[PDB]
């Protein structure tokens, strides 16, 4: 008996802690927004591997996510992420 | 080596492990090559999209006066906002219902 | 002395109260029986999860809360407030599931 | 094994559009919304035990639903995925 | 005074003549001003090859057609022969695009 | 020049010949500019996806490749210009 | 030294299982593909093919054309009903629709 | 200039092999060559998402098979196993 699944739980109630500090969340809802960060991860993912099979590319950089980005999100929503993204790979390049 | 090993996660100043993503990304079969900007942008786009519904839903559980967020304060969550509405439109949430919408000529006139 | 309500208001009541609900209104062994007769005539000795079933229970009564949304929308637009047969054939021909 | 069908109650189709908001219901509603129904439930379990098939099982789990679901533009959260 | 017909039997001549042809019924060169002028609010100096913006004339009178058999369908069940705002308005809110 | 009033040049003839490849027998007044309206909101998004499309390929021509994946994108896939 | 007999031949088939070998395994799907895979999916595709071809013959022999043009190929298409459920969310150009009239708008 | 691949002469052979005297358009033979290139992408995407389902990584004809009935909607299923499985056999047997 060793078998684990993996799970995005522990990183939703950290940045839940990190928004909302008092308040918890049950195991139901930790499931959908378990199944919403593997949904949204494999349509970004997705799209991005489409836009990298058109390009004549096989490298998936920052720029082909950030473009799957803006075509998955809904405009200002889009508009957030890809400032926010771009914020963090900014602070990631020019790290310790 | 001898270094202190600082994850990509802090390294981006995120939460989401960027390892994760990135071997994902690579069992996934979505490239021959991926590479370390992709997973780390990636995992700063669900970390806002995650930040941003967790946070309606932490409001909806404060309007309903509780601080345990349920699967229907995910459902008000993203169907009351218009733009999650638009990116989950195609996508049923358990538990979770309807919004509490009752049509106008449905209501006796009271008038 | 017998106290009655008009049809209307115990209609509303019950739409504010089961809009308000999350539960599963279906009830679960019926539509466990319902499943087991359909799944019968694809494969003999199908065998089922409990979360398979409460999965199917949840989309299909999801389905059919938006089908009757827009089934009442078909009601509405055609100047009434009672749904018929053709009010869910055209819901499902403009989906496009007419198949 | 044919009354299965009937199973899905005329209170249950009735709380199910209360849900929907509808205010009225007329008795040709029932009959028709059991057909759509099964025909629903034929698609989806159609595709979940193909999916069975394909991973040589003899049970239907929830994520062979999951699976069904999403293929058919319904995608369903809080069943794994 | 010389001959003049019915409302419907013009209406419905025009219907089979229509539903029988294959050729483009939006003129070409306004439609390509108003995918100019659409595009035009996403980046200055877009170009467009011919065949893109045939394929944009081509999927959007398909999507019109579709989108006024389904308004049809809506006027009819509302026992009425006129298409109305309405009629669209419920087309595209069962259609999801609302 | 800044290109303005285009949506115009959707003219009521062009809607009603859509309209009776649709099979609409009779078409009211206000159907022209709501129709108007929903072509514009389609091309919207269909442009959009177009010219983000064109954006990531570091080009400023709009292919029909370009539209041909916007459209399929969206779940209404375009036969006759590749794919 | 052998005689090069081609997989679509070795298969029986038309459908080129090279092209399709080679799309599988560039395309991204998986790490590994088998022989039996494209020799499969060129047999589905060319059954396909073989079946809209067919009725867009059959559409061409109706309009009195020896030629298909995008209208046959649209008439074989959403006149058959599994093609209608296969293409249902898919745009045919140079098509046009169905010479589809209700029954309400006819005059009495 | 870099060839563009197409199925433009293998929807000829079938269409000969189907109609022999009956001819097509260049747009009719870029609309089939558009389905061909679409209905492959959507067995190859439906294969690979079985694959990785089931915790695989090599797409065998069992894949395509079950991709095949998904897609296909009832007897284009059926007529499309069948053809695939005797295309399989005449393959494997030759
Ligand atoms: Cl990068
Ligand atoms: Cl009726
Ligand atoms: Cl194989």
């Amino acid at each position: 008996r060793k078998t684990r699944k993996e799970s995005y739980a522990i990183y939703v109630y950290k940045v839940l802690k990190q928004v909302h500090p008092d308040t918890g969340i049950s195991s139901k809802a930790m499931s959908i927004m378990n199944s919403f960060v593997n949904d949204v991860f494999e349509r970004i993912a997705g799209e991005a591997s489409r836009l990298a099979h058109y390009n004549k590319r096989s490298t998936i950089t920052s720029r082909e996510i950030q473009t799957a980005v803006r075509l998955l999100l809904p405009g200002e929503l889009a508009k957030h992420a890809v400032s926010e993204g771009t914020k963090a790979v900014t602070k990631y390049t020019s790290a310790k | 080596t001898r270094a202190k090993a600082k994850t990509r996660s802090s390294r981006a100043g995120l939460q989401f492990p960027v390892g994760r993503v990135h071997r994902l990304l690579r069992k996934g079969n979505y490239a021959e090559r991926v590479g370390a900007g992709a997973p780390v942008y990636l995992a700063a786009v669900l970390e806002y999209l995650t930040a941003e519904i967790l946070e309606l839903a932490g409001n909806a559980a404060r309007d309903n006066k509780k601080t345990r967020i349920i699967p229907r304060h995910l459902q008000l969550a993203v169907r009351n906002d218009e733009e999650l509405n638009k990116l989950l439109g195609r996508v049923t949430i358990a538990q979770g219902g309807v919004l509490p919408n009752i049509q106008s000529v449905l209501l006796p006139k009271k008038t | 002395k017998p106290h009655r309500y008009r049809p209307g208001t115990v209609a509303l009541r019950e739409i504010r109260r089961y809009q308000k609900s999350t539960e599963l209104l279906i009830r679960k062994l019926p539509f466990q029986r319902l499943v087991r007769e359909i799944a019968q005539d694809f494969k003999t000795d199908l065998r089922f999860q409990s979360s398979a079933v409460m999965a199917l229970q949840e989309a299909s009564e999801a389905y059919l809360v938006a089908l009757f949304e827009d089934t009442n929308l078909c009601a509405i637009h055609a100047k009434r407030v009672t749904i018929m047969p053709k009010d869910i054939q055209l819901a499902r021909r403009i989906r496009g599931e007419r198949a | 094994l044919r009354d299965n069908i009937q199973g899905i109650t005329k209170p249950a189709i009735r709380r199910l559009a209360r849900r929907g908001g509808v205010k009225r219901i007329s008795g040709l509603i029932y009959e028709e919304t059991r057909g759509v129904l099964k025909v629903f439930l034929e698609n989806v379990i159609r595709d979940a035990v193909t999916y069975t098939e394909h991973a040589k099982r003899k049970t239907v789990t929830a994520m062979d639903v999951v699976y069904a679901l999403k293929r058919q533009g319904r995608t369903l959260y809080g069943f794994g995925g």
